[PDB]
């Protein structure tokens, strides 16, 4: 809507916003994240991961 | 988005279905013998008897 500048998820986090310079709408998505996991056999057997 | 991750199950739904099918076929064709040892065939009317 013309008045609405921000947008929030169900869990109250921002998911959309309106550019001030140009009246457009953008979907904001957080940058990728992940849990790095290392798969390795016993160090006595080998040192490959 | 805030650092909470869900991990996928190790065994997919299809593998669970396959396990249930294996148990079901075993109980249809072998009665209770396959649970306590090697699978021995038995006609279903005799198992019901």
């Amino acid at each position: 809507l013309p008045f609405q500048q921000f947008g929030r998820d169900i869990a109250d986090t921002t998911d959309a916003v309106r550019d001030p310079q140009t009246l457009e709408i953008l979907d904001i998505t957080p940058c990728s994240f992940g849990g790095v996991s290392v798969i390795t056999p016993g160090t006595n057997t080998s040192n490959q991961v | 988005f805030n650092g909470l991750t869900v991990l996928p199950p190790l065994l997919t739904d299809e593998m669970i279905a396959q396990y249930t099918s294996a148990l079901l076929a075993g109980t249809i064709t072998s009665g209770w013998t396959f649970g306590a040892g090697p699978a021995l065939q038995i006609p279903f009317p005799m198992q019901m008897a």
